[PDB]
């Protein structure tokens, strides 16, 4: 069986975020309510590596669903969006209501097997389609959540593509 | 990118 999904994060073949077209209303309405009450969040200040919180993406200057990854210097702090996959480091975070939290992240943590492949052209080659449609075969859950898969564009197991 | 961006 294959999900349809978008590879917004890639770092390699075995570090790779992904988001579930499944999982797309959810994320939608995540956001809804962390924009409509973005302003009136009270600011987050216990920076320690771990923490949940909702940190601002540079890029966008809007607040996400964040896991703080390190505490850099004055303030800044390198996060990491769990609903997307990818990191940055920023100074401004909100605290993050129990309601919003409870929800599972919307992103997930994959990798192929690395028993099936032996990189900077593949690297590329999703990159140039961050904008399009792939599908992955959920092979196990790793006991860390990260999943085993096989990633598809347009039924060509991109595996094709690693010697 | 993404989804669920907003903006």
């Amino acid at each position: 069986e294959l999900h349809n999904c978008v590879v917004v994060q890639f770092d390699g073949p075995m570090s790779f975020y992904v988001q579930m077209e499944s999982d797309v209303p959810a994320l939608e309405q995540m956001t809804d309510k962390l924009l409509d009450a973005e302003q009136d969040l009270p600011a987050f200040s216990d920076l320690k590596e771990g923490a949940l919180c909702v940190a601002q993406f540079p890029e966008d200057e809007v607040f996400y669903r964040a896991q703080i990854r390190k505490v850099l210097d004055d303030g800044k702090c390198e996060v990491h969006f769990i609903d997307f996959g990818n990191n940055a480091v920023t100074q401004q975070f909100r605290q993050l209501p129990e309601e919003l939290a409870k929800p599972a992240r919307y992103s997930r943590h994959c990798e192929l097997d690395a028993s099936t492949i032996s990189a900077a052209l593949l690297q590329s080659f999703i990159d140039t389609r961050f904008s399009e449609t792939f599908q992955v075969e959920i092979l196990a859950t790793k006991g860390t959540g990260t999943h085993v898969v096989r990633l598809f564009y347009q039924s060509k197991n991109i595996s094709e593509k690693l010697q | 990118r993404g989804r669920g961006r907003g903006r």
